[PDB]
């Protein structure tokens, strides 16, 4: 008896752990986890964590070339 | 698919409107140029003996080597309401459209043409220095407007409305600016006559009465016209769209005479080389092409350095690549531009090594990329690193009883386009929120 | 801008960059030259007439930014201008030649850059009158400009001889540069060392040109020469000594390499070890001949804080003897604290610094302006590769997918310990297991480089194969290398930060790396130089392999790309290996068991 609305994104183990890091530096946003290719996130904060993913790979590479 | 899009629009046009279009010799000549050589052969064979032929005679004449293209030609011929296949006396009596037939006959004989070739004034002027230069000026203005650099001579208001309403160069008024869509970049990648066909397709798609057959016939004799002569100013709607396409830079009109430029012939048919770009593992550009338009279109996805008379140089940056990817430009679009701007030396070496390796094996234990990948795959791996994800937001169910909801409400749902994700053995499949129309009733029943 | 030049609508991003205002001459076809008015970056066409003739002067007056297949990139610099005017090439002749070969009218900014690149050449000259720096001038005219500067302290005077190093920089800003061009034949006081060579040795033409660099006048011009690895740089130095023919010594901060160049020296030269000597951490015994050699190491001058009196007597002896020429090998480490003191201590009438790579972690390479002088000669990597003078190498990068558990532990790990944590992924073990299977199936000699000596030992012990790191007993080390080289049955070695250098192994043909410093471009290139001297380089079907196992989803991506960009600058791009064929076809994968992965993570956690 469980069928609840959520934003399911096909993902990777690495970006899954990044989503858990999002939870770590600001908690109780992302809701539950199915596997490495299926996580469930707050549908209000999907774009919040999208832009945080953007700054995540920005911190990952940062590609200066100046 | 350009002639295919034209034929598709003609088949969308209903039968009697089509037959009204088949009335005049210039329109019939244009459609004759559209049809494949087999259908052209069929209609020229029929046009001089007025005998309805059974289909079995055509089957006897046709060698089976070209049978597929034969079927394509006759299927277009039938669907364009141009053929009359009726199985009178049991066998399929075949008939060409008679209005089309007599108009082609009059065009070939030079009989009644009713100035569908053009209502002539024949007060010709020079076209190289007036018509071609005015066309080049106006088309340069609209091309740099479609580049995005500021320019004083903006396009007309109706074509501005065309860009606004159409998904082509979306004039995002919230940002207040025209913006390159992915469809806009496809439009940029298109051939010149392809771009012309796109423009007229959107304009005819949005224009309504402005009679439809007036648009069709007027455009077809516009394609049928020649260059550098004066002509009589025809219908009222044809005249007002004539002044409209005068504002497009297509015709040099002296407010009844008008002088159609080279673009009418361009619409009728097309026309270390120019545009042959040396690729580099150094990611430096040695183009064999220089124009202000060339710099304008290459600045969108390349850091450039300087312009010479044929070789404008610069450097591809990953910032420029990601800039293109964030502009809505497809990586497929970028690499397609790269095969349009390939260079002969690398092409010769790639062909020699292609024959050399096909002498060994087809597999070669490597992925397939015929052009030198050191310029390409370095971008393409980064282009593989562009999207590399997929997001579903909306309704989602799980833990089904069995596979009863995957071979008939997911295979037939695949045939109608209502679900978003298909995973039978997970017992979970995602659907779009708008595409919940016919997913959740046979699930209930 | 000598033009009206209404700008392009997209010439705004040509921010002082649209150089089409300056016209195109009709001689644009034959001539190859385009000129940047502001940056001075210089365009060379490879498929243009007389480009081969003009490229010599392009190197002489400009620096080469890049030389790819089609269009070479150069840049005028005051360093290369100083080198050209030191060779002797006057401004109007140079301007006439470049405009005669220039597709366009020449920018007066660059022209006056050349005009301002006019020095007082031949006007300041330091002479070492038996360990006494007498800073002569050719005229009293120089003295009036020189006396305006007051940092100091025909006409010479007292200078602190250590302060000569800094006042060379000072005279570089006040633009009266001294020159070092030894009149050894006119210096009859120093004893000559007349030593020749055998006719069986063959000098390659680039080595001949390098010998012509400091011998434009015959006086020994002092400077810099950097050449690719395995180019017979030892033989070039031996030839330079055999044509200088005076008292001379050789320096390099190692021991095994130094004794092997002693071997190589006394091998090809006609000089007997009677004239030769050696001074290092082990043995401190000199020759007593009037002329000869002390081949030696920086070790014996960089440390004087704690030395034996044997070391003290030897350094006293070598300081007392005034030498004519010195050789500075692997010069990329000398500008540090105790290391460039050797330049202050040693007074020789000619200098030359040598290294495989003239790159380091900082711009102390610019100190050679006031340390060892200008650059005399360089060779081209692609030129020697396609000529078969150096190897033709396939370069590959192998991205190891970072596993989930090591990834989350990596994210919760501290910064400087994250490196070992991403290195300990078992997917790297599986991939290198299949790769060593495939290349020993191919029968290749495979070499692994790791910065962590412990991790190198971990990989070697997991493979059940020998280990080579920084602090092992020497007899164990010679046992392993003897087995590998002489024994055909031993073929795969795991090297480290002492095995990348100080040994001579041209036998290397397949190289892998897993760890290095943050920005060790130079150390990375020293690692790659081991396979650069792969002598199987003339036959067709040869393609040497370089690999690099990098854990994905890391800033190791950034580190590896930043270090490997120097080799790309040399002309060595790295092919993609992300998904490979045969990952599953090998039956055993090292820690393919998830519980084995957990136990390995447990081990690295217990150490952490
Ligand atoms: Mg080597």
């Amino acid at each position: 008896a469980r069928a609840r609305k959520g934003a399911l994104v096909q993902c990777d183990p690495s970006i899954k752990a990044l989503i858990l890091q999002i939870d770590a530096k600001m908690s109780d946003i992302v809701l539950e986890e199915l596997d490495d290719t299926h996580l469930l996130v707050n549908p209000s904060k999907v774009e919040f964590v999208k832009h945080e993913l953007n700054r995540l790979l920005s911190k990952n590479i940062y590609n200066p070339m100046d | 698919s350009l002639k295919h899009s034209v034929t598709q629009y003609l088949e969308e046009i209903p039968q009697q409107v089509q037959n009204r279009l088949y009335t005049s010799p210039a329109t019939c000549l244009a459609i004759y140029r559209i049809l494949p050589p087999l259908a052209k052969f069929f209609i020229m064979a029929m046009v001089f003996n007025e005998n309805e032929v059974p289909l079995l005679d055509l089957d006897k004449w046709v060698n089976s080597n070209g049978k597929l293209q034969f079927q394509n030609a006759i299927k277009s011929m039938k669907s364009l309401h141009l053929l009359i296949p009726n199985k009178s006396s049991g066998t399929l009596m075949i008939n060409l459209n008679p209005t089309f037939k007599i108009s082609l006959r009059n065009a070939l004989t030079g009989g009644e043409v009713q100035n569908s070739f053009g209502v002539v004034v024949e007060e010709n002027v020079v076209s190289l220095d007036l018509l071609d230069e005015y066309s080049a000026n106006k088309w340069e203005t609209i091309l740099h407007f479609m580049v995005g650099t500021p320019l004083a001579k903006i396009p007309s208001e109706k074509v501005l409305n065309l860009l606004k309403h159409s998904k082509l160069m979306e004039e995002v008024n919230s940002t207040g600016e025209f913006k390159i869509t992915n469809e806009g970049f496809q439009f940029l990648l298109q051939e010149i006559n392809s771009q012309l066909w796109t423009l007229l397709l959107q304009y005819l798609k949005m224009i309504e009465t402005m009679d439809l057959v007036d648009v069709l016939h007027f455009i077809f004799m516009l394609g049928a016209l020649e260059v550098g002569k004066a002509y009589k100013i025809l219908s009222e709607t044809q005249r007002i769209m004539l002044q409209d396409m005068r504002d497009y830079g297509l015709v040099f009109q002296k407010h009844s005479i008008f002088y159609p430029t080279k673009l009418a012939l361009m619409l009728t048919s097309d026309t270390i080389p120019d545009g042959s770009l040396i690729v580099e593992t150094n990611f430096k550009i040695y183009s064999y092409s220089n124009s202000p338009l060339q710099i304008a279109v290459l600045s969108l996805f390349v850091h450039l350095k300087a312009r010479f008379v044929n070789m404008v140089l610069g450097q591809i940056t990953r910032e420029s690549i990601r800039r293109a990817l964030t502009n809505g430009i497809t990586a497929d679009q970028i690499i397609a531009y790269l095969e349009t701007h390939a260079h002969p030396q690398m092409r010769r070496l790639a062909e020699e090594k292609l024959e050399k390796k096909l002498e060994l094996d087809p597999n070669c234990k490597e992925p397939l990329q015929v052009l030198p990948p050191t310029v390409v795959d370095q971008i393409r791996l980064w282009q593989l690193e562009l999207d590399r994800v997929i997001t579903y937001e909306g309704s989602l169910y799980s833990d089904f009883e069995t596979s009863q909801e995957y071979n008939l409400l997911s295979k037939y749902a695949q045939d109608i386009g209502v679900l978003l994700w298909k995973d039978d053995k997970k017992k979970k499949f995602f659907i779009s929120k708008e595409g919940n129309s016919q997913v959740l009733d046979f699930a209930k029943r | 801008i000598p033009a009206d030049f209404v700008p392009d609508s997209v010439s705004g991003m040509f921010r002082s960059h649209d150089f089409s205002y300056l016209r195109l001459r009709p001689d644009h076809a034959s001539r190859p030259l385009w000129i940047s008015p502001s940056d001075g970056r210089i365009i060379l066409e490879s498929f243009s007439p007389l480009a081969e003739q003009a490229q010599d002067f392009l190197v002489t007056i400009a620096e080469p930014i890049s030389r790819p297949s089609h269009i070479h990139e150069y840049k005028i610099t005051a360093y290369s201008l100083y080198a050209a005017v030191s060779v002797g090439l006057e401004t109007d002749d140079i301007i006439s030649v470049l405009d005669r070969l220039s597709k366009v009218p020449v920018a007066e900014s660059i022209i006056n850059f050349i005009k301002g690149a006019t020095i007082s050449y031949g006007k300041v000259k330091l002479v070492i009158k038996h360990n006494r720096y007498f800073v002569e001038t050719t005229q009293a005219d120089i003295l009036q400009m020189l006396l305006n500067d007051s940092v100091i302290g025909v006409h010479s005077f007292e200078i602190a001889n250590e302060s000569v190093e800094v006042v060379k920089k000072r005279c570089q800003e006040i633009d009266y540069p001294v020159l070092e061009e030894y009149d050894f034949r006119n210096d009859h006081r120093n004893p000559d060392l007349d030593i020749d060579l055998k006719p069986s040795t063959q000098i390659r033409p680039y080595q001949e040109k390098s010998l012509s660099k400091m011998f434009g006048n015959g006086r020994a011009r002092s400077g810099i020469i950097v050449l690719p690895c395995g180019a017979g740089k030892t033989l070039v130095g031996i030839t330079a000594a055999c044509t200088i023919k005076k008292s001379v010594i050789v320096l390099c901060t190692s021991s095994v390499s130094v004794m092997q160049w002693r071997q190589q020296f006394l091998q090809w030269c006609t000089l007997q070890p009677e004239n030769c000597a050696v001074f290092t951490s082990d043995n401190k015994e000199m020759f007593q001949t009037e002329s000869g050699l002390v081949v030696s190491t920086y070790s014996m001058v960089a440390n004087t804080r704690n030395r034996s009196h044997d070391s003290q007597k030897v350094m006293d002896f070598l300081t007392g003897r005034e030498w004519g020429f010195i050789i500075l090998d692997e010069v990329h480490v000398v500008p540090a604290a105790m290391f460039r003191r050797v330049v202050s201590t040693i007074a020789a009438h000619a200098k030359l610094g040598l290294t495989a790579t003239l790159v380091r972690e900082d711009d102390k390479i610019g100190d050679l302006n006031f340390l060892i002088g200008p650059k005399l000669y360089e060779a081209n990597w692609m030129e020697l590769s396609q000529k078969g003078h150096i190897a033709n190498v396939q370069c590959a990068e192998v991205w190891c997918p970072m596993t989930a558990e090591f990834y989350q532990e990596y994210l919760r790990e501290t910064a400087r310990k994250r490196m070992l944590l991403y290195i300990m992924n078992p997917t790297k073990f599986q991939a290198c297991q299949f790769l060593i299977q495939y290349h020993e199936r191919r029968g290749d000699k495979i070499i692994v480089f790791s910065d962590n000596v412990y991790a190198l030992q971990e990989y070697a012990l997991k493979m059940g194969k020998p280990f080579i790191y920084g602090s092992t007993p020497q007899q164990e080390r010679m046992n392993i290398l003897q087995n590998f080289q002489y024994n055909d049955q031993i073929n795969t070695i795991f090297l480290s930060k002492v095995g990348d250098t100080s040994i001579d192994l041209p036998e290397a043909t397949c190289l892998i790396q897993i760890s290095s410093h943050y920005g060790s471009r130079r150390q990375e290139a020293q690692r790659l130089g081991r396979i650069l001297r792969a002598k199987r380089r003339n036959d067709e079907g040869f393609n040497a392999f370089f690999y690099s196992l990098v854990s994905k989803d890391t800033q190791e991506m950034y580190y590896s790309t930043k270090r490997q960009a120097f080799l790309v600058d040399q002309g060595y791009a790295f092919k993609v290996i992300t998904h490979l064929h045969g990952m599953e076809n090998i039956p055993n994968l090292a820690y393919a068991s998830p519980r084995e992965r957990r136990e390995l993570l447990q081990e690295v956690l217990l150490k952490n």
